């Protein structure tokens, strides 16, 4: 159901769905800018301190 | 001789003002020699007033006070009692442990900028950056079906 | 070695090495010869009792 | 120094002034939380 | 005595060192770190903590 | 042989604008797009809110009476305050407000060449006892600046220190075509900022912030 | 800041079970409140950052501060004084940083190829310079097989001995090697003297490396390559691409007909214990040997299902960390679990 | 957290109590705990999450508490999260915050 | 000079060559030691015998001197 | 806005063709603001020279052997393509290169046509044994950066046009006493003989002055200022 999900993903507001069926996206490197080689998986995770 | 609500107070400040009966047999030469020659034998008292511990900062919030003249009750001997409250708004910061609910911890080694940071095709820059080693040995899965 | 005793005796039980150590270090001369500790003195005198 | 063999952390022969009882002690009883039944 | 006071079973080891008069030698690393000494290994051997040293005449005259 | 590249603008909306730099060397565009988005987010000069000050309390950790918030929640509320500031100097704005009803960032009243561009976000909720008297002391800077203690400045109790974000932009980012015997990159950023400014003037502050930069390497 | 200068500090974590649990390092102002700890350093530590603490004590007289420079330095104490195996050598993650750095890909883009008809190979390379540029152009990959003339390294024992006189070279003396980028920068790391390598860098090379290095450079060689390898691990680790999702966490195909079939022999077991022949304890042992042979058979089948590149299987297999027995238990079967008794 | 012990209207709301007014003309109030200090140093606040007007039934979260959102425990906050290595500086259990 | 890249102000002189001047690490700390109090009782007893630095703690002066051989020891 | 001041820029020469610099101190996050930007148009816009394609008479379908020379035609092209030469000519311009007898050839035997210059005379480039002889043709024109190979007897080389080889930074932190996070660049470079890295940096700095200007055109507005 979890892999299910992850095909339905609603695009952003330009239409775009950042996160592919495997869960990953390509992120780029804020430093040199040149776009990271391998999708990494990105998300939202509950982080207490 | 207390510290005014509001007031923000540093380590070493002091909170609330007592003097003490100084024992005469402590007095240094140098103190029983100006008390000889002016013979100002009048009040005699030292400092031992309520300072701010190490690494302790803050607003102070209120001030509750108990005295033996008005009429609260007090362990024997004790006239006057005083607490002051401090608050501290701590962001977060380096060495600070997170962690989330399937018993991944950590704490936080480097807080870079938001450009700094790896962001989405969007330009919407990631929060918090997980390394991946950690997650396969420990056999907390439950996180990466949670993310 | 001479870690390990300034560990044990002027870092924490010599009473004369601690103030003299303190001395020196403020007018900036040679850090001097530690002591005895005193918890060796405590020893001596609960064997005697 | 001789009988005894290089230091294992220098690589060369064993100093003098080297204790390697407690050195030899700690070396054995380092890896003791990973003996099991 | 006073290693093996330190180490395990005090009690015995104090009353059998009592009745036998026993004079410790002090040389022994537990020892010289109970009392405060340089303990007898690395720098604290004699012929390392003893060490003279002054500079070469020839450098002494530059 | 190389080509005089050239910036052309396209536009969203009135805070979000795209903008196309062509040609450009093959591999090139990441980096430009990069180094044009890092100066977005950091370094575009805006205003904002310095320190406040409410008559009935003294410090950030109370309650005003009447009023349904906390002073915490009041001014994590003004955090969200965008403004324009053309003094930039400490400038003190005003604010008067008694329920029933809702006080919002349209009560606030702007002395001269300062103005609030977003009126209807809620700040306090008032009742039949609830009075609200706000000063606002707006300051121009860039970045993120963090509470001025009182310690620093030769500040009073009743002055509350608030963190400044001075940033005017909201989100930046960029995309690069490649096209391989004539090989070329053509970028395009994506620049949304607050209504404070429009996407032209960060971009032209961020173009005259690298210039005045690369300018020292010959 | 001037009176830090040239201070050392020692750092300690208890518990202190080997005498690397107290190290000599000079200490840098940093800002903040916590204690910013080398990352080599860890595995003499035994020192993670969930939540660890650590002690500084301050040497104040001159021996003391001479015994910190000397004997208790960071960079003096690179070797476990028990086996003499390294221990500040690159511990996991830049092991995978290497390990993706010198591996090499077959078919990947600009690797080289043979001249066929009219079209060259190009697949050589003047410099290793020239191999940046194709490199920063998207044609050249990392990892891809190429041909270069290096002039600054050193070639090993069998092309040193053909081409040059043994024990013979200089610096700017050409060869032809065929290698991958990775493998060149990794070894521009290692000083010009040590010969080339050409391996892919699991965890037990980079070791016999380091072992070398020890065995016959100097401390300080050793200390400043183990610091050269721990940036390229890293900055390598960045690009690695190894995350964790669930569809890269793949379950067994045939685990249904494994299981199938091996709890198939289970019931035929307790059929045959149900009419008594059977002994109870021959009972248990049969069981116990009947679920460790399919625990067993589940992970082969994981292995065999499991790509080589997979970032579970690169994460095990490179030395990084972790074992195999972990990743048979997060996809699928744990297998048999202890009881109180045993 | 706050829990209306009876059904009714609110009559008012303030930052300090609530004062409800039961439907059999009884009035209730409930004061909050406003930056109070914990046992450990932590701050208990509480703060309505109600309006003045609307008709809450028996046993309904009027007001929330230190670590309540709307009714349910909020320990910690939805974070977007990346996992990958990143130079080092989440070597071994470290964390890179933005 | 050696393959070795430039040490970093704590580091040098490397340890590989102060360990030839010596016949054990033990006794190169005494030495380096008692020549950085001797130093230090100089400022307040014979050298600098190398250029000291503009601020420089004496022992770092004492290892650069028991470097250049400007100096000798006896156990 | 606010002002910003002092960033200094200073040089260490190496060697001739190759030098670092350091820009300090820059405010935070622009270290890697002018890093990668700066390493990028140093390696991929600058105008130089280099050779294209050439044609070797004697074998032209082996493509392997070539008589009176022990290197193979592999090892021609790589001496070939470290070749340093400058040309102001838009067009390519064809050079030859023609040396008979046993002996040793060098950059210095090549007759540049007009305009052309070749910077490293003592290149070594092949060795006649006895009885031997080579003439070649080269193919020279202008470009920026580097591109891949791209008639009977001619072959195409890849073109290393950038006059820079090799080129790395890194970033550091030093700053005032209220930050001490501010951001260090070091940029090590080195070129050919065609310029020194000074003139390429400034070459760099000038061509990114440009692009940046583009963008700073669209309005006249305020930024940070500089002393
Ligand atoms: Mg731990």
């Amino acid at each position: 159901e979890l892999q299910g999900l992850l095909s339905c993903t609603l695009p952003n507001r330009d239409g775009d769905v950042l996160v592919d069926a495997d869960g990953k996206a390509m992120l780029f490197d804020g430093r040199s800018g040149e776009p990271f080689p391998y999708p990494v998986t990105v998300g939202y995770m509950y982080i207490m301190k | 001789g207390i510290v005014r609500i509001g007031a923000e107070v540093r380590d070493g400040d002091i909170l609330v003002g007592k003097v003490t009966p100084k024992g005469e047999t402590e007095l240094t030469p140098e103190e029983r020699l100006l008390r000889a020659i002016f013979g100002e034998k009048a009040r005699e008292v030292r400092d031992t007033s309520l300072k701010v511990p190490h690494g302790e900062s803050g607003k102070v919030i209120g001030i509750r006070v108990f005295s033996r003249e008005d009429e609260d009750e007090l362990p024997a001997g004790v006239n006057e009692l005083v607490r002051v409250y401090v608050a501290q708004k701590r962001k977060i910061s380096d060495g600070d442990k997170l962690a989330g609910r399937h018993g991944n911890k950590g704490v936080i080694g480097k807080i870079l900028p938001v450009e700094d940071m790896p962001f989405l095709a969007d330009g919407t820059p990631v929060d918090i950056i997980l390394n991946t080693h950690g997650v396969p040995r420990r056999m907390n899965i439950g996180q990466i079906l949670e993310t | 070695a001479y870690t390990l005793q300034e560990l044990l005796t002027i870092k924490s039980d010599d009473t004369v090495g601690r103030v003299k150590v303190y001395e020196a270090i403020v007018k900036g001369e040679n850090i001097p010869e530690p002591g005895i500790p005193e918890s060796f003195k405590v020893l001596l005198k609960e064997l005697q009792s | 120094a001789t009988c005894y063999g290089r230091s294992m952390a220098t690589g060369k022969l064993v100093d003098i002034g080297e204790a390697v009882g407690i050195v030899a002690a700690q070396s054995i009883g380092e890896p003791g939380t990973q003996l099991t039944m | 005595w006073l290693s093996a006071a330190s180490f395990q079973e005090t009690t015995r080891v104090l009353t059998d060192a009592a009745i036998n008069c026993r004079s410790d030698k002090l040389n022994g690393l537990k020892e010289n770190v109970i009392i405060g000494k340089l303990i007898p290994a690395g720098t604290g051997i004699n012929r390392y903590r003893n060490i003279a040293v002054q500079p070469t005449e020839e450098a002494r005259a530059a | 042989i190389s080509q005089r590249p050239t910036l052309s603008e396209d536009v969203l909306t009135d805070n979000r604008s795209q903008f196309v730099i062509e040609p450009l060397e093959p591999g090139f565009g990441y980096t430009l797009g990069n180094s044009l988005r890092r100066t977005l987010l950091s370094s575009i000069p805006g205003a904002a809110v310095t320190s406040i000050r409410i008559d009935g309390v003294l410090h950030e950790f109370t309650t005003v009476p009447g009023v349904k918030e906390d002073v915490t929640e009041i001014i994590l509320n003004l955090k969200s305050l965008v403004v324009s500031s053309e003094e930039d100097e400490p400038v003190t704005m005003y604010l008067r407000k008694q329920g029933p009803g809702e006080v919002t960032a349209g009560d606030i009243v702007p002395p001269a060449g300062v103005t609030v561009h977003n009126p209807g976000m809620h700040i306090a909720t008032l009742n039949d006892k609830g009075k609200l008297e706000v000063e606002l002391v707006v300051e121009r800077g860039r970045g993120y600046v963090p509470a001025v203690q009182n310690r620093a400045s030769g500040a009073e109790i009743g002055r509350i220190p608030v963190d400044s974000i001075y940033s005017p932009v909201l989100k930046v980012t960029y995309k690069v075509d490649a096209t391989r015997r004539t090989d070329f990159d053509k970028l395009i950023l994506d620049v949304e900022t607050k209504n404070s400014i429009s996407p032209r003037d960060a971009l032209a502050s961020a173009g005259k912030t690298l210039v005045e930069l690369f300018g020292l390497a010959r | 800041e001037e009176v830090i200068a040239e201070h050392p500090v020692l750092l300690n974590r208890a518990p202190t079970l080997h005498r690397l649990g107290i190290q000599a390092f000079e200490p840098m102002l940093v800002e903040g409140k916590a204690i910013q700890l080398h990352p080599l350093v860890c595995e003499a530590f035994n020192a993670d950052f969930d939540g660890d603490q650590m002690a500084v004590h301050l040497p104040l007289s001159a021996e003391a501060q001479a015994e910190a420079r000397i004997l208790m330095l960071s960079s003096n104490n690179i070797l476990s004084p028990a086996s003499g195996r390294p221990l500040a050598m690159p511990r996991l993650d830049m092991v995978t940083g290497l390990y993706y750095l010198t591996t090499e890909v077959p078919g990947d883009t600009g690797e080289y190829q043979p001249a066929s008809g009219d079209h060259p190979e190009t697949g050589v390379y003047s410099s290793p310079a020239e191999a940046i540029m194709a490199a920063d152009r998207g044609v050249l990959s990392v990892r891809a097989k190429i041909k270069v003339r290096l002039t600054q390294l050193r070639p090993p024992v069998e092309i040193e001995a053909e081409l040059f006189g043994h024990s013979g070279w200089q610096p700017g003396d050409a060869w032809m090697a065929e290698t991958t980028l990775g493998r060149v920068m990794f070894n521009e790391l290692l000083p010009l003297g040590y010969p080339f390598v050409n391996k892919q860098m699991h965890k037990k090379v980079q070791a016999a490396i380091i072992n070398d290095l020890a065995e016959r450079y100097p401390m300080i060689v050793v200390a400043q390559t183990v610091d050269k390898l721990k940036d390229a691990g890293f900055y390598w680790a960045t690009r690695s691409g190894v995350t964790v999702s669930m569809a890269d966490v793949l379950v067994p195909p045939r685990k249904k007909e494994i299981l199938d079939h091996y709890e198939e022999r289970a019931d035929k077991v307790e059929k045959q214990f149900q009419r008594g022949a059977l002994n109870h304890d021959e009972r248990n042992e049969a069981l116990v040997e009947i679920w460790k042979e399919a625990t067993d058979e589940v992970g082969q089948a994981l292995r065999e299902h499991y790509p080589d590149d997979n970032p579970i299987i690169t994460i095990v297999d490179s030395g990084a960390t972790g074992n195999f027995t972990q990743t048979r238990t997060l996809a699928g079967m744990k297998g048999l679990v202890t009881n109180p008794k045993g | 957290v706050v829990v209306a012990e009876e059904s009714g209207v609110i009559e008012e709301v303030s930052a300090d109590y609530i004062t409800v007014m039961h439907d059999n003309g009884t009035r209730r109030t409930y004061r909050m705990r406003k930056f109070a200090r914990s046992n450990h140093g932590t701050c208990a606040n509480q703060c309505p999450i109600v309006d003045a007007g609307d008709r809450v039934e028996a046993g309904q979260v009027i007001a929330d508490g230190p670590c309540t959102d709307d009714g349910e425990m909020a320990l910690g906050k939805n974070l977007l999260v990346a996992i990958m290595p990143w130079e080092g500086h989440n070597y071994e259990d470290a964390i890179i915050l933005s | 000079s050696g393959g070795y890249d430039t040490p970093l102000g704590i580091t040098n002189p490397p340890i590989d060559e102060l360990l030839d001047r010596v016949s054990s690490k033990y006794a190169l700390v005494i030495y380096a030691a008692k020549r950085a109090r001797q130093i230090n009782d100089y400022y307040n007893y014979v050298g600098p015998l190398v250029e000291p630095g503009l601020q420089e703690k004496p022992l770092s002066i004492a290892l650069r001197e028991i470097h250049a051989d400007l100096l000798e020891h006896t156990e």
